[PDB]
């Protein structure tokens, strides 16, 4: 019932690539380029992974990438490692000057 | 190095109040907004609103209007969140999160979170 729609889960084996989608509306994800992705290991603080759709903060490996098409943003994790197993949340600015989150996606590394 | 240190776990009864602190180091506290995010156990992140460290003006999310108060003590680089009339549904982890420059709609650093359990 969150404003942004994410798949509940995703899975991959080490070395593979997985894509997580984040679908909003023209009022948020589609109307602006302030889409962020955060990685959360349960019981720890979220960590910023992608900002402004495709930018990576310093210290985040280039295996993590971001893109957007229409009202859907996407985070891709290539060269999957065991420590990538975590919950991933997207977020977006909205035309109402608020920030909304996606419901989160559990990423499991086999 | 940028860091947000939050105060410890809290255990409260319904009707009580609680004050959580978020101490900022590694930058000018007053140069960037401070945001508040709730995560009930097992649930997703919810944006509670933000406070301008420039003026002290707080802006609450629609769902967090009424019982929640954002405040500041810039002299100890600390932002506070107080929850009044605590109820069972308030049991959650509360994070402070810094607004990344220049417009602050990205949260680049997060506090470690404070668990509040309402019995």
């Amino acid at each position: 019932q969150s404003a942004l729609t994410q798949p509940p889960s995703a899975s991959g084996s080490p070395g593979q690539s997985v894509t997580i989608s984040c679908t909003g509306t023209s009022s948020d994800v589609g109307g602006y380029n302030y889409v962020s992705w955060y990685q959360q290991h349960p019981g720890k603080a979220p960590k910023l992974i992608i900002y402004e759709v495709s930018k990576r903060p310093s210290g985040v490996p280039d295996r993590f990438s971001g893109s957007k098409s229409g009202n859907t943003a996407s985070l891709t994790v290539s060269g999957l490692q065991a420590e990538d197993e975590a919950d991933y949340y997207c977020s977006s600015y909205t035309s109402s000057s608020t920030l909304v989150f996606g419901g989160g996606t559990k990423l499991t590394v086999l | 190095q940028v860091q947000l240190v939050q105060s410890g776990s809290e255990l409260k009864k319904p009707g009580a109040s609680v004050r959580i602190s978020c101490k900022a180091s590694g930058y000018s506290f007053t140069s960037l907004s401070m945001n508040w995010v709730r995560q009930a156990p097992g649930q997703g992140l919810e944006w509670m609103g933000w406070i301008s460290t420039k003026s002290g003006d707080p802006t609450y999310a629609q769902a967090f209007t009424g019982r929640f108060v954002f405040s500041l003590d810039t002299s100890v680089n600390t932002a506070y969140l107080q929850i009044n009339s605590l109820e069972a549904g308030d049991t959650a982890v509360y994070y402070c999160a810094r607004g990344q420059p220049p417009v602050g709609w990205t949260f680049d650093y997060w506090g470690q979170g404070t668990l509040v359990t309402v019995s």
